[PDB]
């Protein structure tokens, strides 16, 4: 049975930091990709970024939207995924999903629940 | 900068009746190597979290019921629901996977 829990959601104050994390189970989790996808409450699904695999070396991309203040981590010992976050601007406010990905299907074929996250003074 | 636009932005329906919703690429997601259409449909229903069902343009995932039917290649894409149901109500997303991933901005659909 394929798992994925989000978790470190909460207030926050723009600027600051905050540290997601993502775990995994009921599958190999170095044979696939990572991705993060957020909704903003009331808005589209947006995607951050993935992680790649094992065969691919694990090397990591980004949206050009959070290049740069976010970084994608994993923890294959663990089966662990992780999203730093860095300066959260108002607009990164969301519920944050992270997802299985890779180029069997070139699709997130499983989801977590996710974590929100509230930028509040 | 890939953008998909879909159609319409929101559609009510009673159960049992058939409705399209339309998926427009700005580049061509189809891939001549394998010759396949690099798309997904994701349904998300309200204050869940999203699923897929279909990739690669038609490929339906496994456990999505058969009344879920996707279609067409190039920039050119539709999700088909063949006698929609109580439980289809939620927000249908196409994304490209042809160059890292982008979403639409989704079709929503309701059930009156
Ligand atoms: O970024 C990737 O490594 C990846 O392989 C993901 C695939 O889903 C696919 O999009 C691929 C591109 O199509 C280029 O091959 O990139």
């Amino acid at each position: 049975e394929v798992k994925l829990v989000e978790s470190g959601g909460g207030l926050v104050q723009p600027g600051g930091s905050l540290r997601l994390s993502c775990a995994t189970s009921g599958f190999t989790f170095t044979d696939y990709y990572m991705s993060w996808v957020r909704q903003p409450p009331g808005k589209a699904l947006e995607w951050l970024g993935f992680i790649r695999n094992k065969a691919k070396g694990y090397t990591v991309e980004y949206s050009a939207s959070v290049k740069g203040r976010f970084t994608i981590s994993r923890d294959n010992s663990q089966s662990i995924l992780y999203l730093q976050m860095n300066t959260l601007r108002a607009e990164d406010s969301a519920t944050y999903y992270c997802a299985r990905d890779g180029y069997y299907v070139d699709a997130m074929d499983y989801w977590g629940q996710g974590t929100s996250v509230t930028v509040s003074s | 900068d890939i953008v998909l636009t879909q159609s319409p932005s929101s559609l009510a329906v009673s159960a049992g009746e058939r409705v399209t919703m339309s998926c427009k690429s700005s580049q061509s997601l189809f891939k001549s190597r394998n010759q396949k259409n690099y798309l997904a449909w994701y349904q998300q229903k309200p204050g869940q979290s999203p699923k897929l069902l279909i990739y690669w343009a038609s490929t339906r995932e496994s456990g999505v019921p058969d009344r879920f039917t996707g279609s067409g290649s190039g920039t050119d894409f539709t999700l088909t629901i063949n006698g929609v149901q109580a439980e289809d109500l939620a927000v249908y997303y196409c994304k490209q996977s042809y160059n890292l991933r982008t979403f639409g901005g989704g079709t929503k659909l309701e059930l009156k």
